[PDB]
């Protein structure tokens, strides 16, 4: 069947603080948190999509994440989501993770890097659940009524939902310029890098292989990997490549459904 | 009115037309960042609840 | 109901069948980026990224 | 309850962009001049200001 | 309170806890919890890592 998560990639966005009070571009940036389920279940949204390995195969243990225009994968274990206490992870698919957290004033998600280094993001969120009914109990009893309530299910059938997707912008880089002696070289690897230089009418246009300048210094030429060929996400932390926009559509998992609470 | 009951009003649950009034405003981005800042009065439905 | 340039083909049977993405990824994505307002989008997206 | 939709910003390297009006509920659009954004590997839009 | 602890030679935890009422308050006129992605810059003081 359709494997829609083949034209999508993890990306790198700007997280407010990475668990230490300092801000840096993390691969596990947190987008909006949705909590319209009565029993108190959250739909946290990553940036680094999970459940699908680097080779675009469904795996229960590998999750993709972006690392400098290069995709790797990390073990699904060590995916820790927490609030004032320590949450419980229910669902896992795509960008979205389901959790039931104790009350608190923030939440963070983190996972080990390829070299086993924690990559965390922390967002301010006032979580305080109130169970359906007229009593503010904590855990379910072994004798009681049944009251209707709503929750997020684990089904991934047709849902009638949308995410806007677009092609990634011209990612800039500077580690690909190497000044040897009065000339620079551009690294390759599949990245059809775009360039713009000021030295002697310069050079406008995109290459696909190595190139030499022979004329000017480093601080005139530039690297702008274009990539394309994969939809990223429509996030406010990463720019667009064109004014009239392109836009796509993907269905989010875990719809909302009726159950009964005790 | 923004911030109270019926800030956004839809003539029917299936109606396409929508009237929203929540004092959405945009602010200049900080230097060296790409974030599109904005400010908005919170939902009127939640405060009515 | 979907259109490509001047094709106007049914969305259920795109002209790229089969392996639309594998043959030409970028062409497939730019194809899907003009049908977002067409009601027959999802069935096109079903066919576009599906082949054995 | 409402839901604020914020599409990704459009940064024009070495140029100026013009705002266009649309018929959307509570639409807001503005253009900011003199930005010098940054990304993870380096700051694109070579033009200084 | 707070406690500090670290393993012995034989991997036995050695601990010590002291009574201490900790309740920080950020500088300014809002008691926010973690820093935002858009705000003001207010001076403060902190302990530096340098050992000069
Ligand atoms: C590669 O980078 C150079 C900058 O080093 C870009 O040149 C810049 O081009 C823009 C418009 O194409 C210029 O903006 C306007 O130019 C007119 C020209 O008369 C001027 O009157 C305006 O006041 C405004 O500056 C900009 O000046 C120019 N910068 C220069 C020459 O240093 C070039 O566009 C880049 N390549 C591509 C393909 O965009
Ligand atoms: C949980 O159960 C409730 C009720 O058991 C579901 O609400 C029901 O949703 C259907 C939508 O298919 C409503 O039908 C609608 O009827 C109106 C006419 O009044 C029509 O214009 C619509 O096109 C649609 O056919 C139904 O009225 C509504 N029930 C009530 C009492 O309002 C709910 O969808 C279930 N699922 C959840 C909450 O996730």
């Amino acid at each position: 069947h359709f494997n829609v998560y083949k034209a999508t990639r993890p990306y790198i966005a700007y997280c407010a603080d990475c668990g230490a009070g300092h801000s840096c571009h993390s691969p596990v940036a947190i987008e909006a948190v949705r909590s319209e389920a009565t029993d108190g279940m959250l739909k946290i949204q990553f940036s680094a999509q999970i459940g699908i390995d680097k080779s675009d195969n469904h795996d229960y243990t590998k999750i993709r994440y972006a690392d400098g225009h290069a995709i790797e994968n990390a073990v699904r274990s060590s995916l820790k989501v927490a609030t004032s206490g320590d949450c419980f992870v229910h669902g896992t698919m795509g960008h979205f993770i389901l959790a039931k957290c104790p009350p608190g004033e923030f939440l963070q998600v983190s996972i080990q890097d390829t070299r086993n280094a924690v990559r965390a993001c922390r967002i301010q969120y006032h979580h305080d659940p109130q169970p359906v009914g007229r009593e503010k109990f904590t855990i379910r009893p072994h004798y009681g009524k049944e009251i209707p309530c709503t929750t997020y299910q684990q089904t991934t059938a047709k849902t009638v939902e949308e995410i806007d997707m677009h092609m990634p912008p011209d990612t800039p880089d500077r580690t690909l310029l190497s000044q040897q002696s009065g000339n620079v070289k551009i690294t390759v690897g599949g990245k059809k890098v775009k360039y713009n230089c000021t030295c002697g009418t310069g050079n406008v246009g995109t290459t696909n292989s190595d190139m030499t300048i022979n004329t000017c210094l480093i601080e005139q030429c530039h690297v702008s990997v274009t990539d394309h060929k994969k939809w990223q996400f429509n996030s406010p932390f990463v720019p667009r490549a064109d004014e009239p926009a392109r836009k796509g559509k993907v269905h989010i998992p875990f719809p909302l459904d009726n159950i009964t609470c005790r | 009115q923004p911030g109270r009951f019926g800030d956004i009003q839809s003539r029917t649950v299936e109606s396409n037309d929508l009237y929203a009034n929540t004092a959405l405003k945009l602010a200049r981005p900080s230097p060296g960042m790409v974030h599109v800042p904005y400010t908005q009065t919170p939902s009127g439905f939640k405060y009515w609840l | 109901m979907c259109v490509l340039a001047n094709a106007t083909f049914p969305c259920f049977q795109p002209p790229c069948v089969p392996c639309c993405y594998e043959n030409n990824a970028e062409a497939t994505l730019r194809m899907l980026e003009d049908n977002v307002d067409r009601p027959g989008y999802y069935d096109l997206l079903q066919a576009a990224l599906t082949c054995r | 309850e409402y839901k604020t939709v914020v599409p990704s910003p459009y940064v024009k390297c070495c140029g100026a962009s013009e705002c266009s009006t649309k018929e959307k509920p509570d639409y807001q659009c503005k253009v900011y001049t003199g930005v010098y954004p940054f990304m993870w590997g380096g700051a694109y839009c070579f033009c200084d200001s």
